């Protein structure tokens, strides 16, 4: 049996995690009480797939989530919504204050009390598994619960589980816009967490996906339920080879280990190829090379990143649909043949193919257009630097007049910390400069 | 849960807080008589932030009465929602301070305090986790400055780690309606400045200019001002109470817009504001509302904000709206408006938004300014001073109350202390 555990901590993880959870229950035709009539309809089967619901006696199918976050207000939307009867009653809130913005209330005064009941849960949750994959953490930089709480979380399952994978997906802060004044900060403190403890931590920008909604989907004034269902749409292609059967089937160990050339360098890109409205669904192809083409161009790009301004260090593509392994190496082959993507000398292949048959599904009153063909690249690319190097200045810009830091050292930590991480995240930068350099 | 307790003191403060609870009451959909009627299903959903439930199906606000008058007692009583209140918590005495801040602070509202507080210990044990204090009173007044400051200090010493905010009304350059406002003013800047988290500059001579000038009020009188200001409490908490794509509490506002721990003054202001019969040829929309919202016109505290720069600023949205907008929006104010904004705090603006918005509104919104022009005011205040000081010119009434000028001249020199702290990030030019 192939499984992970879901975890959303914060607001944007939460939101997150609705749009991911919607998503699945449409794909596997859950109804959203957790009754499935495929079952009674076709009477055999396997359609309630184990990756992500767990089945009780009764028929209902319990999905394996834990749902966290200090504000009441944020799941208690989800406990009187809609899918009020999908997730179990224990839902881990924290009935006071929250973070404030503040990595250290998030980490080291009030993080604490709920981390162990959370903890309980998720080992309550992986006595429940057999043969566990991984864990898939959603919060985002910036935010105080997301910062000190992700720590917490990530350096005691370290401890505890240790060789289980730990993919995060996160909302790195924008170049430009964004909803505090202490985001680097957080964000900052938070290298060590995402350096030390996750094998595979993504990061998308809110600005890259406005932009994707304006031109693509010509969306004018999108919010945060098209990012949430985009980053649900990039969740659900990267794990739909452990549900779906397919021709060329990617785990998440495989998955890792061709995407992560040396171990603190796991931090790659995500994009999305087939990103199209309805009206202009048609009169296009939408054929293999084409998504293949628009994977790499620099208008799709997830986060505000420049790839022409670094190097292709790797790059793993997970074809979903009616795809044949001839046009994907006919568009990997002509991909090579472009000189404007520069591939680092030390790795000649480059690329890793994944292919599967179940098509992408489409949300009810969403705004994707119904695909045939669909492909998720994930490339690991030393551009990123630069989207780190952006952020760096802006947290010297506040550390030089001690800015905004009596609320931080008021809650137990340390003043020092600071020039710590601002040397951790340093570092990670030389590095992304050293393993450029091509050899002599 | 969140839950603040509201303590009102002077008439001032009285009157703001009737309004105030007038509001509440209609935006959760209270009745005068403390039973709901309301029609949506989240009004209950957080009413125990502002309420406390009772035997019969009834709610009555966390509110704590204060005055040495018994007059704006029997005002409040005497109104449409007196009823409302708990009579216990009407506390009050007699012989009233005389807009004497020594005879507030030090020897009528040292008897009354014993008992404001215990009625404040009484409600607060009663919470399940709860937040802060807020304060509504005036600075130049009597009774209200000085018994204000005695109840802000005695909290403050006895919950620390609560946040503390406060709604002060403090004299103008133009509207002077008592002689020794400066004096009250001064003293009153000095506790507030020791001993609080937040606290919110409100002007009477900026609410007559919102109200002459956008309003069109011909007639514009306290009930007013009252609604304005009720408009603000309201909008300042908006977030604890409903659901939003992004929440904000009281205690984020104050880590986003408190850099250092004296400057914690801030200058509030609401959006939209029509006069009524021009609403057919505005079109509301997030840019209309934010170009209102950075208006100078608009603002409460009698400051042009154009007189320096914004250290940091929060608007807090209320409807339906799409975030792109709106974080556009933020990003053209700054851009276009760069030699207002310090350069060493890179985005200085805080953005909230809820999904539930006013009764009678599609879209509203509140902002909060935390920017270097309100020195003036206090630069004002020290120049009425020193100009009763030099002669003492009304000072033997204070002094005989328990009084010396020793403890004039440190509150003198407070405020210039903060007005330099202030007046530091004024001039550009500075750094890597
Ligand atoms: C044509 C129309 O839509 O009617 C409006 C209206 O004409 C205008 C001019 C209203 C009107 O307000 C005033 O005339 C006014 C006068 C002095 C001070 C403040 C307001 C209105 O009275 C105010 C009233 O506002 C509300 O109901 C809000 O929910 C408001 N409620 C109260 O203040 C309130 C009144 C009585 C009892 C309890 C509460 C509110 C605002 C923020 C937070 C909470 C509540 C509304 C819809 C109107 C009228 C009736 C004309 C305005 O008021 C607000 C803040 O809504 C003034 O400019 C705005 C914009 C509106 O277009
Ligand atoms: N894309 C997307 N981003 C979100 C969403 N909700 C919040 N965010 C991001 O989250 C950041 C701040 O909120 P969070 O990080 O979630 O903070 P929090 O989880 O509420 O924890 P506290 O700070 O203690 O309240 C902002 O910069 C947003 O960009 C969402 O629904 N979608
Ligand atoms: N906005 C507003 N201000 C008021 C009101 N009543 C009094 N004031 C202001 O309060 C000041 C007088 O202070 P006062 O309340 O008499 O002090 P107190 O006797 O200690 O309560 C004056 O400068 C007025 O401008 C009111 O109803 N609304
Ligand atoms: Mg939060």
């Amino acid at each position: 049996m192939r499984e992970c555990i879901s975890i959303h901590v914060g607001q944007a993880g939460v939101q997150i995690g609705n749009a991911c959870w919607e998503l699945y229950c449409l794909e596997h035709g859950i109804q959203p009480d957790g009754q499935m009539p495929s079952d009674k309809t076709i009477g055999g089967g396997d359609d309630s797939f184990n990756t992500f619901f767990s089945e009780t006696g009764a028929g209902k199918h319990v999905p394996r989530a834990v749902f966290v976050d200090l504000e009441p207000t944020v799941i208690d939307e989800v406990r009187t919504g809609t899918y009020r009867q999908l997730f179990h009653p224990e839902q881990l809130i924290t009935g006071k204050e929250d973070a404030a913005n503040n990595y250290a209330r998030g980490h080291y005064t009030i993080g604490k009390e709920i981390i162990d009941l959370v903890l309980d849960r998720i080992r309550k949750l992986a006595d429940q598994c057999t043969g566990l994959q991984g864990f898939l953490v959603f919060h985002s930089f910036g935010g105080g619960t997301g910062s000190g709480f992700t720590s917490l979380l990530m350096e005691r399952l370290s401890v505890d589980y240790g060789k289980k994978s730990k993919l995060e997906f996160s909302i790195y802060p924008a170049p430009q816009v964004s909803t505090a004044v202490v985001e680097p900060y957080n964000s900052i403190l938070t290298t060590h967490t995402t350096l030390e403890h996750s094998d595979c931590a993504f990061m998308v920008d809110n600005e890259a996906i406005y932009d994707i909604c304006r031109r693509n989907l010509d969306i004018e004034r999108p919010t945060y339920t098209n990012l949430n269902r985009l980053i649900s749409q990039i969740v659900s292609s990267i794990t739909a080879s452990l549900r779906f059967d397919g021709a060329l089937n990617v785990d998440l160990t495989e998955f890792q280990t061709n995407l992560v050339p040396y171990p603190r360098i796991h931090f790659p890109l995500a994009t999305y190829a087939p990103v199209i409205s309805a009206e202009k669904a048609y009169h296009e192809q939408l054929s293999v090379a084409e998504i293949t083409n628009a994977c790499f161009e620099p208008a799709n790009q997830m986060v505000k990143c420049d790839p022409r301004h670094g190097k292709y260090m790797a790059c793993c593509l997970l074809y979903r649909g009616d795809v044949v392994p001839k046009d994907v190496n006919a568009a990997i082959a002509t991909i090579k043949t472009k000189r404007s993507i520069q591939f680092v000398d030390w790795c000649p292949t480059g690329f890793k193919v994944g292919i599967n048959y179940q098509p992408p599904t489409v949300v009810p009153g969403g705004d994707l257009a119904k695909v045939q063909r669909a492909v998720c690249m994930l490339s690991n690319t030393t551009a990123i630097a630069e989207a780190w190097a952006r952020l760096d200045h802006k947290f010297d810009l506040m550390y030089a007049k001690r800015a905004f830091v009596h609320w931080y050292v008021g809650e137990g930590m340390e003043e020092g910390e600071f020039s710590e991480a601002r040397e951790d995240m340093a570092a990670l930068e030389k590095d992304y400069e050293e393993v450029g350099v091509d050899s002599v | 849960m969140r839950e603040i307790v509201h303590i009102q003191a002077g008439q001032c403060g009285n009157q703001i807080g009737a309004k105030f609870w007038e509001v509440i009451s209609d935006e959760h959909g209270i009745d005068p008589t403390g039973s709901y009627h309301g029609d949506s299903d989240l009004q209950l959903e957080r009413i125990n932030v502002y309420y406390n439930e009772a035997t019969g199906n009834k709610y009555v606000p966390r509110a704590i009465l204060v005055d040495l008058e018994p007059g704006t007692m029997d005002s409040v009583r005497s109104g449409p929602f007196g009823q409302i209140f708990r009579p216990d918590n009407f506390v009050f005495g007699q012989s009233g301070a005389g807009n004497n801040w020594a005879k507030g602070h030090y020897t009528e509202g040292a008897e009354l305090v014993d008992s404001v507080l215990d009625v404040v210990r009484k409600e607060s044990e009663s919470c399940d986790c709860l937040q802060g204090f807020q304060l509504t009173h005036s600075l130049g007044g009597g009774t209200g400055s000085g018994m204000g400051t005695l109840l802000i200090s005695k909290i403050r010493e006895e919950y620390p780690d609560r946040i503390m905010n406060t709604f002060s009304v403090m004299p103008s350059p133009k509207v002077s309606d008592t002689v020794v406002e400066p004096y009250n003013a001064t003293l009153s800047v000095h506790q507030l400045v020791e001993n609080t988290d937040e606290t919110y500059c409100i002007d009477n001579e900026a609410l007559y200019d919102i109200c002459f000038r956008t309003l069109k009020l011909t007639t514009p009188t306290y009930g007013d001002l009252n609604h304005l200001v009720s408009a603000t409490m309201s909008g300042v908490t908006t977030c604890l109470r409903f659901p939003g794509q992004l929440n904000a509490d009281l205690r984020k506002l104050a880590v986003n817009m408190v850099p250092f721990p004296r400057l914690h003054f801030f200058m509030p202001g609401f959006a939209p504001l029509t006069s009524r019969g021009s609403q057919q040829y505005r079109a509301l929309t997030v840019p209309e509302l934010t170009q209102q919202m950075f208006d100078s016109k608009n603002m409460m505290a009698a400051c042009d904000p154009r007189h320096g720069r914004y250290l940091t600023v929060a608007a807090i949205f209320r409807g339906r709206m799409s975030m792109k907008e709106v974080d556009e929006q933020m990003l053209n104010v700054q851009n276009k408006n760069s030699s207002y904004f310090v350069e060493w705090i890179p985005n200085n603006v805080k953005t909230a938004v809820c999904d539930i918005p006013p009764r009678g509104l599609k879209m509203s919104a509140t902002f909060i300014g935390n920017s270097t022009a309100i020195q003036e005011l206090f630069k004002r205040i020290s120049e009425q001073f020193t100009a009763m000081f030099r002669r003492k010119a009304f000072l033997h009434w204070y002094t005989g109350e328990g009084m010396d000028e020793m403890e004039f001249t440190e509150a003198e020199s407070n405020m210039n202390d903060l007005v330099s702290e202030y007046q530091q990030y004024q001039d550009a030019t500075a750094d890597e």
